[PDB]
């Protein structure tokens, strides 16, 4: 499974960039706290696009 | 994304899959909680559209099992203050229910003052009645991370 | 419940037939490109020599 | 071993109709299919055995189907396909996809008789092939989705059947099963059926099965991460490199100046990879100049007279990419007045045409 | 254990697909060796017009 663990880090590396990019424009984001369900690997192709 | 990576970590730690095209995992689990894992596993293969069941075989090895403690939010600090020295053996007598009383009691014989007994709990009632907005914050200094 | 040994031979052994029947049938149906169409490479090759006899 | 059983052919067939008990008939009919699974010809009375079967016995309707399809596919003296098209309509009531606990056995009978080349043409001439498409939706296709496309992989061996089944929504529903890929044998034939669909097609109409199949669906971008996995079957590890040299060639072939010319001259050309590709805009830097500036004057001609509810963003992507790669092209749109056009269309209500017109006017003025 | 019952069941499923890949490499030579029967059988198809024109 060492291919699809890399892409989950590059999707996380992209998400760490937007997390920094949100706060440079000074946008405090709400939480709306709810424990979500996990995406199936058929949704991982949708997540990259 | 971090839930998807977390499942992709433990499947690296799973079987070498040279037996079949199926993954074998020899995992530790409590015996009192062996029906809830089965009621989670019976619905685990149900969302994947498959009809073949996952089965749970109990082994009889002599490997040393890990130790686990049932733990609330209240009795967590007293539990990991015992485990900071040494975690106990399998089915040892746990000192942490008795430590819940005698460790603030031995603190009170050597720090005994009605005036500082008021300030020590009023600092603590402020930290438990306002703890909802403190878990909203990410992190602070360790004079408010280890103390909290 | 001692049904874990029976369900191992009921369901995990049933996928052994799915790897037997549903996989060898794809190799057995790999004769329209290896046996059926391969005859026409050697039948129409000799058909031009049949026209030389005509 | 087998007692040299060669006689009693009409004697064993004599017990087929006049047998009274249901279990005694179903035991011998299973004992008749147990002999005809790996042997020679023991079909004249077998078509007459259809008259005594499929009648008030579910265990003897499918066991008769295991003898009917196996005899039509095995043997030289049992080829009597004139009744097979009549049997395919007679089994179509059993091939109707409203079956409960019997559909998985009936689908194998449709794939057993369709093993021959012209026998599948006997079925497909009177099929009504949406019956395979009826189970192609959410119809509990765990093993059924393997059973239906395995017939389609047999139906693509003859090149005359490839252009016959293309009058359907075949490849886009076949791409919608490729995204799930949960069973790992459902998609292992779908990757193989697409190679059989294209390579066994001696025409030039595979470009129709380019413009429908992969440039308009999320299946071209799915071939890369199916290659990056560690597949074990050696027929799939060669299938991923065979489809990349195929489809890689197809992307290259797809981008061409003439095609682009048609897109902005014959018009109505959409969000195809002719615009999205950098390899398109890499080569044709002076093609907009080589048509005596009329190529720059016919893209904007369709942008100004027509409302274009969807395709207005596409030509706005054409001008924005072209002025990025050619700095002198900005002077052409300054004399043309198309700069005022993209300042109007950026205020439009649709977010697909508003963003690309916003992307165009921020690319017209990159340096001043 | 149950893994000892599945390591042998997968071996019977892997040997069944290994034998099917061997039969497709055996009938491949028989694809053209039986297509060479038209040298002996389709020669008589030219004998149908050999008595017609005479």
């Amino acid at each position: 499974f060492v291919n699809e663990v890399r892409r989950c880090e590059e999707m996380d590396r992209k998400l760490r960039f937007v997390e920094k990019e949100i706060r440079k424009a000074n946008i405090p984001i709400m939480d709306t706290g709810e424990n979500p369900e996990v995406p199936f690997p058929r949704d991982m192709i949708d997540l990259e696009a | 994304v971090r839930k998807m990576k977390a499942i992709y970590h433990t499947l690296n730690l799973c079987n070498i899959d040279v037996t079949q095209k199926c993954l074998i995992a020899e995992v530790w689990c409590p015996v009192t909680d062996l029906d809830s894992i089965q009621f989670a596993l019976r619905r685990g293969t149900e969302h994947s559209g498959s009809t073949v069941p996952s089965i749970l075989n109990r082994m009889q090895t002599n490997q040393t099992p890990p130790t686990y403690n049932k733990t609330n939010k209240f009795t967590y600090g007293f539990q990991n203050i015992v485990d900071a020295y040494g975690i106990g053996t399998y089915r040892e007598i746990n000192p942490a229910p008795y430590t819940i009383i005698t460790f603030p009691f031995l603190f009170a014989v050597m720090f005994g003052d009605l005036g500082h007994g008021i300030l020590m709990t009023l600092f603590a009632v402020w930290m438990v009645l306002r703890e909802s907005r403190i878990l909203s914050q990410k992190n602070e200094n360790e004079m408010f991370s280890t103390i909290f | 419940s001692d049904a874990d040994v029976q369900k191992q031979i009921k369901h995990m052994m049933a996928f052994i037939e799915q790897e037997a029947n549903e996989k060898a049938e794809e190799i057995d149906a790999k004769a329209e490109e290896e046996f059926n169409i391969e005859k026409g490479r050697l039948v129409q090759t000799q058909r031009l020599k049949i026209m030389e006899y005509y | 071993l087998q007692t040299e059983g060669s006689q009693c052919a009409k004697t064993f067939i004599n017990l087929m109709t006049h047998i009274s008990k249901e279990q005694t008939v179903q035991y011998i009919l299973t004992l008749v299919d147990d002999t005809l699974q790996e042997n020679h010809q023991r079909n004249t009375a077998w078509s007459y055995f259809l008259p005594m079967l499929n009648r008030q016995d579910l265990f003897t309707v499918h066991m008769a189907a295991r003898i009917i399809a196996k005899l039509a596919a095995w043997g030289k003296e049992l080829m009597e396909g004139s009744d097979l098209n009549y049997y395919f309509n007679w089994i179509k009531t059993q091939l109707s996809s409203q079956s409960s606990q019997y559909v998985q056995c009936v689908a194998g009978c449709l794939q057993l008789m369709l093993r021959v080349n012209e026998y599948r043409f006997a079925w497909v001439e009177a099929d009504g092939v949406n019956c395979i498409m009826g189970v192609l939706s959410n119809k509990c296709g765990f093993q059924l989705q393997y059973q239906m496309i395995f017939s389609v992989w047999l139906l693509a061996f003859s090149p005359q059947m490839c252009e016959h089944l293309r009058r359907y929504n075949i490849i886009p529903v076949l791409s919608d099963i490729l995204q799930e890929s949960v069973k790992e044998k459902v998609t292992r034939i779908i990757l193989a059926a697409f190679r059989n669909f294209l390579e066994k097609s001696v025409e030039r109409e595979t470009r129709q099965e380019y413009a429908l199949a992969m440039i308009q669906c999320k299946v071209l971008k799915q071939l890369e991460n199916l290659e990056q996995q560690k597949y074990d079957d050696e027929d799939i590890s060669e299938d991923i490199k065979f489809l990349l040299e195929k489809l890689g060639e197809s992307v290259q072939d797809l981008s061409s100046f003439d095609e682009y010319s048609s897109e902005l001259k014959s018009g109505r050309l959409e969000w195809s990879p002719v615009h999205k590709s950098e390899k398109f805009w890499r080569e044709n830097a002076a093609r907009l100049n080589e048509k005596n500036y009329e190529l720059l004057k016919i893209l904007t001609k369709l942008l100004e007279v027509s409302d274009d509810p969807q395709v207005l963003a596409v030509a706005a992507h054409d001008v924005g990419e072209y002025v990025r790669h050619y700095p002198r092209g900005k002077r052409v749109i300054e004399q043309l007045g198309g700069k005022q056009l993209v300042m109007n269309h950026m205020h439009h209500e649709d977010q697909q045409v508003r963003y690309n017109a916003l992307l165009a006017v921020q690319k017209l003025m990159v340096h001043n | 254990q149950g893994i000892q019952q599945l390591l042998q069941a997968e071996k019977r499923a892997a040997e069944k697909v290994a034998d099917a890949r061997k039969r497709k490499a055996r009938r491949l030579k028989q694809a053209k060796e039986e297509a060479q029967m038209e040298v002996d059988q389709y020669r008589r198809e030219r004998e149908q017009e050999f008595q017609s024109k005479q």
